[PDB]
């Protein structure tokens, strides 16, 4: 059984990393518009959390 | 229907051209003069056939423009 | 480098300067990096040197010198 | 006096409204991507872990 389970956990593994390498893609580019919005636009005016 | 004033001129224009009071304030608007509030019947005269002026005078090449204190004035283009 | 992948990483992260980033600048006070900011920004230190940390000695690191020490 | 100031105001708020309703949407949306793919790793990577 731990064997068999041993490869679910490499299935999440491979998963795990894809969804990692995503996610740092997505905060590359959204730097860009954090540095952008410095102006006072973002801290109520654009994040409207509602 | 022919010979009717709507196939040359919008009647609210025509309106605004046949008043009493457009060739004075043609004659200074060309001038470059300001219109403030305190000259009711100007400035009132204005307010009532803004858009109709400003096409009007747009086809001299000329901005007729309203500054956010309410008065107005000419500005002209390169053209 | 090493020791300037971690800036690499930590500036394209968190956006701020590369002068800002000195070894003693801590990144939420110094970086202002806030919660999920610091975990993106340990995420893509995993990434870059394709190694992995666990949680608590992960938390531990919170400046670019704590960072480095980790990473070296 | 009144006549003026209606106006102005009215164009005022037009646009403010309208702009940040055009603005705000998209940038929650890419907020709310970035957040999802997030959380989806840190579960991956707690269960992972243990």
């Amino acid at each position: 059984e731990m064997e068999n389970v041993q490869k679910k956990l490499r299935k999440l593994e491979r998963d795990y990393y894809q969804i990692r390498e995503q996610v740092v893609s997505a905060k590359a580019g959204w730097c860009a518009v954090m540095r952008m919005v410095k102006d006072n636009g973002v801290e109520r005016r654009l994040h409207r959390r509602e | 229907s022919s010979t009717h004033i709507e196939q040359f001129m919008p009647v609210k224009l025509a309106q605004a051209l046949a008043n009493s009071l457009f060739p004075e304030l043609d004659s200074q608007l060309r001038a470059g003069r300001h219109i403030g509030i305190d000259d009711l019947d100007n400035h009132a005269f204005l307010m009532d056939f803004q858009e109709q002026l400003e096409e009007f005078y747009a086809r001299y090449n000329v901005e007729l423009i309203r500054a956010p204190e309410g008065f107005f004035y000419l500005r002209p283009r390169s053209t | 480098t090493i020791e300037e992948r971690v800036k690499k990483i930590i500036g394209e992260q968190l956006g701020v300067k590369q002068e800002e980033v000195t070894n003693n600048a801590s990144f939420v006070e110094d970086l202002g990096a806030d919660s999920l900011d610091t975990v993106e920004l340990v995420m893509a230190l995993e990434e870059e040197f394709d190694t992995e940390i666990p949680d608590e000695e992960a938390e531990k690191i919170t400046t670019v010198q704590a960072a480095i020490d980790y990473i070296n | 006096a009144i006549r003026v100031t209606q106006s102005d105001r009215d164009l005022f708020k037009h646009l403010i409204t309208e702009a940040t309703s055009y603005v705000s949407a998209d940038y929650m949306r890419h907020a709310n991507e970035r957040r999802t793919h997030l959380d989806e790793a840190l579960a991956l990577r707690g269960e992972l872990f243990g």
